[PDB]
């Protein structure tokens, strides 16, 4: 079966990289937010030296950036903040069009539309909240919300089912559908609070996970459950190879990926021993994107680098 | 907190013999809404909220609306 192997490595930042974008448009461009408060544009190359440079830098926001998204054009990117406030981004200036302002505490994430004509967000303030591209809230979800943060927000990726799901500290997932404003459906289970939810490309599947280390399937349209993965420690961030029927998660100091036909870990991905004098003697592994080829993986972490992977036979 | 958590006063008898002086001084309690005392609290008087109605064990359902 394939295997992985480490590419090269990004080295632009000073705080905790908190996650990576990209798209099928712009091959040679992938963009990333940090804790340093400022989000990197890359150039990517083949060049034998080193794998890329930090080509633009985004500066406009007050604290931390928690999350960041691109337009399926390309154009523009979206992003949210520890400042509380969400900021749409020119790519060919690096300039924000306009500003998002409505929230009372702190942003956790952020979504387009399929479509890209709405946008959707969730905070520590407890409110899931809908908005126009003009900038204007439309819905807020208040009293049938998570009882405490939410900690993430999706949209279904096929236009026949308009429907967005959600995880939070309350340890539900949760299912809303979009024309409507209201709650389809409660999933139980999960033992500690969620960090991620993630819904596969044909439109059909959820995962979820967080602190009690288990990845859990979940049914989009027929309403029902699936089976358990054990990941390990803790689950940081998942995600759905775009060509393969692959489950990928980052759990602590390391990466790994579950083949779901027949149900088995394919490999596992760490880190070359750097000698510490206390316990978590690795750098944390914080988010992951696979490349619109398939073929490559990037991986952010906790000692300000993004590590780059390929398969291989 | 001396300027808002303690109320005082000084005054002067005149007896046959001369004068003596009388201070008073109180401590206010801590009134949240209701003006008897200052609606601020103590600067080191932290305080914990209790955690509620948890259930330990789970298995996995779902719950349609």
């Amino acid at each position: 079966t394939e295997q992985m192997t480490l590419r090269g490595t990004l080295k632009g930042h000073n705080g905790w990289v908190t996650q990576i974008a990209t798209t099928p448009q712009f091959p040679d461009m992938i963009l990333s937010a940090s804790r340093d408060k400022t989000i990197i544009m890359w150039k990517l190359t083949r060049d034998e030296t080193n794998y890329g440079i930090p080509q633009r830098a985004l500066r406009g926001h007050s604290h931390f950036v928690s999350d960041v998204v691109i337009s399926s054009d390309g154009q523009f990117a979206l992003s949210g903040s520890w400042d509380g406030t969400l900021r749409l981004w020119d790519l060919t200036t690096g300039t924000t069009t306009r500003r998002f302002v409505g929230h009372t505490k702190d942003v956790l994430s952020v979504a387009f539309s399929s479509d890209n004509r709405q946008i959707v967000s969730g905070s520590r303030d407890k409110t899931i909240k809908l908005w126009n591209t003009l900038g204007v809230c439309k819905y807020t979800v208040q009293d049938e919300s998570h009882s405490e943060w939410v900690s993430c927000v999706r949209f279904s990726p096929n236009s026949s089912n308009p429907i967005i799901v959600s995880c939070g500290w309350d340890k539900l997932v949760k299912v809303w559908n979009l024309a409507n404003c209201k709650l389809k459906t409660n999933h139980i289970g999960h033992t500690g609070y969620l960090n991620t939810v993630t819904v596969s490309p044909d439109g059909s599947l959820c995962a979820s996970g967080g602190k009690d280390g288990q990845a859990m399937l979940w049914d989009l349209n027929e309403g029902k459950h699936l089976y358990t993965l054990d990941g390990g420690d803790i689950i940081n961030a998942l995600c759905f190879s775009p060509n393969r029927y692959w489950l990928c998660a980052a759990t602590g100091p390391s990466i790994k990926i579950w083949d779901l036909e027949g149900k088995i870990i394919v490999d596992e991905l760490k880190q070359e021993v750097i000698s510490t004098s206390s316990k978590a003697e690795p750098p944390q592994c914080t988010s992951l994107a696979w490349s619109a080829d398939g073929q490559t993986l990037f991986a952010g972490y906790t000692d300000n680098l993004v590590r780059v992977w390929q398969v291989t036979i | 907190p001396v300027n808002y958590y303690v109320d005082t006063a000084v005054r002067h008898v005149l007896l046959r013999q001369g004068v003596l002086g009388i201070k008073v001084k109180i401590m206010l309690p801590w009134d949240p809404s209701g003006k008897i005392g200052p609606k601020k609290p103590l600067p080191d008087h932290v305080s914990i909220v209790e955690p509620k109605d948890e259930i330990l064990p789970t298995t996995p359902i779902s719950e349609q609306k």
